């Protein structure tokens, strides 16, 4: 999951030059910088609140697969927190499934790919 | 037991073997021998076992190995009294003006602890420098430490000399310590003091650049010992006992360089900027002795005016910040203002005097507070000064007023102004009586105006002088008289 | 307007170059002082 | 006992004692010095067959080799207890005020004591209201914790310290201790005397609840080196009995610089820029005694002088790790006539925690830092290209940042001497409300010049209305 | 005397002497070299029982420990008198030119003298009239005062030096001393020899009116350190006779560097950026004998090389602490054939104040710099849009500024044979009047030409009429 995260963050750092000055950038670069800001705001973790491996994997999958594009930046952290509460209350089995097969060579198993994108979509309807 | 022999002469230090019964800072004698008629003294500092390192107060090539040394039994001391008045002397107290030998009843030991915390009182009596800007925005009182810090040729020595000159009828014993200054600049200062007749109350201690690093290190301490003697015992000036002294240490940066040379030649570990680790202690123990004693301890004072030379207007160096921390207030002399023609160049925006504001005549502060406000407005609106025709009436009026005040502050050298003249001119300028005067002649106007009060209305000047201690200086009588004076002068001109 | 803006920016850049040159020279002198101090300490 | 001085190198005196009567490491020896007054040195090193190196803590410029030294057998003992309240002492515990000497019945405690153990440490702390906007907002002054201001020469460390003492010294709820290590005797003391004796708490002056140990710039290195320890010994007695203590040490740096001079005279191998090799250990030994324990609390406020303007100097760098709250004063801010001169981005505090200081206070402080961080990120672009090149929101953030910089300025009651602005005391709630309103957008129309030397936001609004 | 070498470490040697008769500091001990030639070492430290540490000032490669050492009992004895004129010497006083030895009849004085006492110093500062218009107006000299010149030596610095020597020779007592401290053997010795022997004035060559002391590059650091003191010793004889002397010290920074190298060799602790701890004291031993006394005056022009480009570096800082005027030769001013390529804006002087040079001199000099400063500001704009955008009056200041900077040129008597143009000595009062009358409006109709390489305004008009 984190390869896309690293690539997009590096590329956003690269386009920060155009972000500081240029306002005539095309829609592709605007969405690109917006995704970079999404990913940066995802990492603004608080103190004494560690996230287990399954939780981080779920959040990074949600962010990297464009499920978080509609959320404005200042709420993303809150979004993430709320999302986790959802998985801690609505569906613990998806977290258990993610943790159980985190060592397989191809993580996005069709079983894993479903019931997680479904969980993300269910959370999207419930909140905003 | 009181006589020793030199066993090594090196980097300005003689090892003085076998000189028992020497205290930690005697002044050893080096009695004269063949080829050296006079005696050069030395300060024993490293009283280590079976050898006594001693700084050689003078040229070190004069003495040899095996030279006899005689302990004088005295901690390093400088002669002091009334005989020092009007004499240019070495840091050792020996005269160099050639007028004659110094007559002194007693000698004061330099390198002494300051009076202390309890034996002090807040400054109350002002010191009139004679500069409009200094006496208005940077008040100086007796017994405070105010620093003159500037970039090379910017007028630090000129400001100090003007302050010394102004203290003619103020009952001050001005002391000028030239540390590391070239002999030409010391001679010119002495000549300037002689021409204006200020040497009747001025003691000059000279430690020139050519002299050994032993001197330029004890010169400020000798001057401060003289100032302490003035502060405690007092002397007879103009028939009255004065116990207030003003000391100008001149370049303490050269003093710091001399002490750095002394320390490095003694193989002491270097610190920041290769200065010894105790250079702050040097300047603090030098300046802390300048105090304003309370009534029970004499009531005397010793005002100190150290001078610091910076490089490229860098006030963040080691020695400048050390002296800034030690001193009470700072007089930043910018080089840009000096080159722009504002010869009394003061960075009034960031120059300040933490103490001495209360030690100002009530009239001077009464007329200078709103002067400071208007100058602050000018500094703020200097950003908007670039635009033309885009400024309303208020901003343009403020800009013109600030330019007028700055031109007023521009004062020629060697022309001290009495306090009454200063307050009168400030009153006239800061109460909208000079708005019609064009800027380029305001300074000229000031001179003419002073001449007016020097001829037409001496009684106005006397009345202003007598009414400077009152809580409310703008009393109806003095206000009406002064307003009539400016109205009469403007009509004639 | 672009010509005036670039003239102002060039003047500002020259002033910043002067300030940075002063700072760099101060740092260079400090570095030389530190090097000679530590070399003399190691020798002694 | 009854040794003889061998060498006198500066303020370091080497003395030879009998083989079986060598003084201990921290014992105090005495030179009779004649005249009925004696010089008290403190041993520092033992060099061999009865030879000990000590620090004079005095003039030590009129005594010769071969003078006898008497070994007291105990370290420096200073009086402790209520007898020391309202009195001014040396490093040696000898009063310098006009009142008489402390009686023999008063307990004498050594100035060298072990710091509180790990068990005794009290980690509970809460916000201490000080009335200064920048201090109470960015780097809250900590009750029962260690805080300090790091300022250059020209900045107003003394003004800030005096304002803090004036604000918090009337409502002490306990005694206080002020140590004047390496500070001017003009303002650092003898005018704090005037202000402390003038202040009255229900017919008892603040000076009547204060133990002041001095050892200022004029004293030799030993006095400046051990005056802090003497003050700590006088304050530890009051902490141990439960009384809350406000501790104000001045220029902890000057404490370190003296140690440096003492070490240089002692022949130790120099480290970094001429400093002593034992810098960290000396700082620890002094600072770990400044701790609130389970028996009592010490609310300590310190000052630190940065040489030149170098915050990377070993002394401030060593101090930085011994504090709960850090307040950095910068010359660049001071030269902008911002007399508080505190840099919000370089000032931190441990209690700036939403559980401790409040959620609204925490959010306001974090936003006031994120702004001015956006400003520091754009300083060069504004410097070269100018304001126009920034985006609209960037322009808004820069304008708000400069308004915030002006608004952090605040007149002080002790600054009336050279500034005509009357002093202002802004409570922490008013500061938080003012900055929250400023960040929301209220006051955007107000010119920046109206935020200079003001109290809360209501004063700025009133000034704007007066200007119409 | 009659010591023996105890230690040879590079140039720094040590000599053991009897318990008595130990040489003092700066005592110039002499080692026979097995022939007529000798090695003169200057004692810098006294160590222990008779051992003295000295600086070689020579090859010190053929020496062996145990060799005989003779104490001279005095510092380096330098010959002084009229015999030194027209001759070239090294630091030790030995003539390095083709001519033979000076001779025992000529007086020899110690190298290490003392600066004139406080009484002998002049109370007031008197302006030294060099005669060059730009030098005497923008950055006027001070009689008995130090002066610095900044240049890359390709801008006619030697021409200015020769002009100053010729002017003082023909209109004053006129003796000069040139101290080549750190002077290259090819560029700075033979080239200057040919220039000074070829340059002639009133049937006398410049070389005949000057005393040249060369501490060359190849000499050890002690020689380059003490060559300046040798030059001062030589010039002090002429100063004591009441004459006025010009002392030209080339690259005083090389004197500073030699002092630093000597201090490093002696083992002394380093200070700041690789500088000697005795930097201020060494700069005070020099440049303090350069004063205007009652009997006579020594005015010195000293080339100063600025390390990197630091005017805050300790060596240029200590030099500046002793300077009364700075002359900044600049390359562009010399690329255009203005040989007196003194940059008026960069060059300053302390004596340029109303109380010394007069109110009229101060007023015209400031206005000259003011219009030039305005021209420098408009140098960008003229290249920006052309002279057309400039407003009127500003267009006059540009037109006037070009004319005045062309008028800063002046024919030189030492360059008469090269350029075929007689030299013009313009007095300070004449210079002030000419430039004031140029500024007030006279000569505005005259084009930029006819001001080039002229003398007073009178010359500019007479030429315009013809
Ligand atoms: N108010 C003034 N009006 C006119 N000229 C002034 C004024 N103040 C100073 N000057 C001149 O400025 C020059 C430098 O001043 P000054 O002699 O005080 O030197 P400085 O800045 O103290 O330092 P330094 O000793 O390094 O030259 C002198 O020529 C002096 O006459
Ligand atoms: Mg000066």
């Amino acid at each position: 999951v984190a390869g896309k995260l690293k690539g997009e963050l590096a590329q956003f750092r690269d386009l920060a030059a155009f972000a500081q000055f240029a306002s005539d950038l095309d829609a592709t670069t605007k969405a690109q910088i917006e995704r970079g800001q999404r990913l940066q705001e995802l990492l603004k973790q608080p103190q004494y609140q560690p996230l287990p491996v399954e939780d981080q994997v779920a959040v990074l999958y949600a962010a990297t697969n464009n499920y978080l594009d509609d959320v404005p930046v200042p709420l993303i952290t809150k979004w993430r927190d709320d999302f986790l509460a959802f998985l801690r209350t609505a569906h613990p089995e998806v977290r258990k499934l993610i943790y159980d097969n985190r060592l397989d060579r191809k993580f996005p198993t069709p079983e894993v790919k479903e019931a997680l994108e479904a969980a993300i979509k269910e959370f999207k309807a419930t909140s905003n | 037991v009181n006589v020793g022999t030199v066993i090594a002469v090196g980097d300005g230090v003689a090892r003085l073997s076998g000189l028992d019964q020497v205290v930690a800072s005697e002044i050893v004698e080096f009695p004269p021998k063949a080829g050296r008629n006079e005696s050069i003294y030395g300060i024993a500092l490293n009283l280590e076992q079976d050898s006594v390192a001693a700084i050689i107060l003078g040229d070190d090539e004069t003495i040899e190995e095996g030279d006899m040394v005689t302990s004088t039994g005295r901690v390093i001391s400088v002669p002091v009294g009334q005989g020092l008045l009007g004499r240019v002397v070495n840091p050792l107290g020996q005269p160099i003006d050639g007028k004659g030998p110094i007559v002194y009843e007693k000698t004061r030991p330099i390198e002494r602890i300051a009076p202390g915390v309890i034996t002090r009182k807040s400054v109350d009596t002002p010191v009139q420098t004679g500069i409009i800007a200094i006496d208005a925005l940077i008040p100086i009182g007796r017994g405070q430490r105010e620093l003159i810090i500037g970039d090379r040729q910017t007028g630090k020595t000129a400001v100090a000399i003007d302050t010394i000159l102004n203290q003619k009828g103020q009952g001050m014993v001005c002391i000028y310590v030239a540390i590391g200054q070239r002999r030409a600049q010391v001679a010119q200062v002495v000549g300037t003091l002689e021409r204006f007749g200020a040497m009747e109350y001025t003691i000059v201690v000279s430690a020139t650049a050519s002299e050994s690093a032993a001197l330029q290190y004890i010169a400020p301490y000798a001057g401060c010992a003289m100032g302490e003697e003035i502060m405690e015992n007092g002397v007879m000036l103009n028939g009255q006992l004065v116990k207030d002294a003003l000391i100008v240490y001149d370049d303490l940066s050269k003093h710091a360089v001399a002490y750095r040379q002394v320390s490095l030649l003694l193989r002491r570990p270097p610190g920041r900027e290769a200065y010894p680790g105790d250079v702050f202690y040097l300047h603090s123990r030098l300046l802390e002795r300048a105090a304003r004693l309370n009534e029970e301890y004499g009531g005397g004072s010793l005002t100190a005016l150290p001078v610091i030379e910076t490089q490229a207007n860098d006030v963040s160096a080691y020695i400048p910040t050390n002296v800034i921390s030690i001193t009470d207030g700072q007089i930043y002399l910018e080089s840009d203002l000096f080159n722009a023609g504002q010869r009394p160049a003061l960075n009034v925006g960031i120059s300040v005097s933490r103490v001495g504001g209360a030690a100002q005549t009530r009239a001077m502060r009464a007329v200078a507070g709103k002067l400071k406000g208007e100058l602050a407005q000018f500094r703020d609106l200097a950003a908007f000064a670039q635009f033309a025709s885009d400024l309303d009436a208020t901003t343009k009026a403020q800009i013109e007023r600030g330019q007028r005040l700055q031109e007023l502050l521009k004062q020629p050298q060697y022309q001290p102004l009495p306090v009454e003249d200063q307050v009168a001119v400030l009153y006239a300028a800061t109460n909208n009586y000079l708005d019609d005067v064009p800027v380029p002649l305001i300074t000229k106007w000031r001179d003419d105006f002073l001449a007016f009060l020097r001829t037409a209305h001496p009684e106005v000047r006397k009345l202003i002088y007598d009414n400077r201690l009152d809580r409310k200086f703008p009393t109806p009588e003095v206000k009406e008289a002064l307003e009539a004076a400016i109205k009469e002068f403007k009509a004639t001109s | 307007a672009r010509m005036v803006a670039m003239r102002n920016a060039t003047n500002n850049a020259k002033d910043l170059v002067r300030d940075l040159t002063l700072s760099f020279n101060k740092a260079r002198q400090a570095a030389i002082t530190k090097e000679v101090s530590e070399i003399a300490s190691g020798a002694a | 006992a009854k040794g003889v001085i061998q060498e006198i190198i500066g303020v370091v005196i080497r003395a030879k004692f009998p083989e079986d009567e060598v003084p201990e490491i921290y014992n105090a020896i005495e030179i009779p010095l004649g005249n009925g007054d004696r010089l008290v040195c403190e041993v520092q090193q033992q060099l061999g067959n009865g030879v000990v190196k000590a620090v004079a803590m005095g003039s030590t410029d009129g005594l010769r080799r071969g003078l006898e030294v008497i070994d007291t057998g105990r370290p420096i003992a200073v009086p402790v207890g209520p007898a020391t309240l309202g009195r001014v002492f040396n490093v040696l515990g000898d009063p310098i005020d006009g009142m008489g000497p402390i009686g023999p019945e008063v307990e004498r405690r050594p100035i060298h004591r072990d710091p509180p153990s790990f068990e005794e440490q009290n980690t509970q702390a809460q916000i201490f209201e000080t009335g200064i906007k920048v201090i109470d907002l960015i780097a809250p002054f900590t009750r029962g914790g260690k805080t300090a201001i790091f300022g250059g020469a020209g900045v107003g460390k003394t003004v800030v310290i005096q304002e803090l003492i004036a604000n918090i010294a009337k409502e002490q709820s306990g005694f206080s201790v002020f140590a004047g290590v390496g500070e001017r005797s003009r303002e650092g003391n003898d005018l704090i005397h005037e202000m402390k004796e003038a202040r009255i708490d229900e017919n008892t002056t603040v000076f009547d609840k204060t133990v002041m140990v001095f050892g200022q710039m004029n004293e030799p290195p030993g006095a400046r080196l051990r005056v802090g320890l003497t003050a700590l010994t006088m304050a530890e007695y009051f902490r141990d009995e439960g009384r809350d203590i406000l501790l104000f040490i001045d220029n902890i740096f000057r404490f370190v610089q003296a140690g440096s001079e003492v070490s240089s005279l002692l022949g130790r191998m120099p480290s970094q820029v001429g400093y002593q090799p034992t810098l960290g250990t000396e700082m620890g030994e002094l600072q770990e005694r400044i701790t609130s324990t389970k028996r009592g609390s010490i609310t300590s406020m310190q000052a630190v002088y940065v040489p030149a303007d170098d915050y990377t100097d070993p002394a401030p760098a060593t101090v930085f790790s011994h504090l709960d709250a850090t307040i950095s004063l910068e010359r660049s801010i001071a030269e902008r006539a911002i007399f508080p001169a505190v840099d919000p981005l370089a000032s931190t505090s441990r209690i700036l925690d939403p559980n401790i200081v409040g959620e609204e206070h925490y959010r306001v402080a974090q936003e006031v830092k994120r702004v001015l961080q956006r400003y520091k990120d754009l300083k060069d672009i504004i410097a070269i290209l100018g304001m126009e090149e920034l985006s609209d929101e960037d322009k808004l953030t820069v304008q708000r940042a400069r308004k915030i910089e002006l608004f952090f300025s605040q007149p002080f009651t002790v600054a009336q001497q050279f500034t005509g602005r009357p002093g202002k005391y802004v409570p922490v709630k008013k500061t938080v409300e003012s900055f929250a309103r400023l960040l929301n957008g209220e006051g955007d129309h107000i010119p920046e010049s109206f935020f200079y030397m003001q109290g809360d936001f209501d004063d700025v609004l009133a000034a704007y209305e007066a200007s119409q």
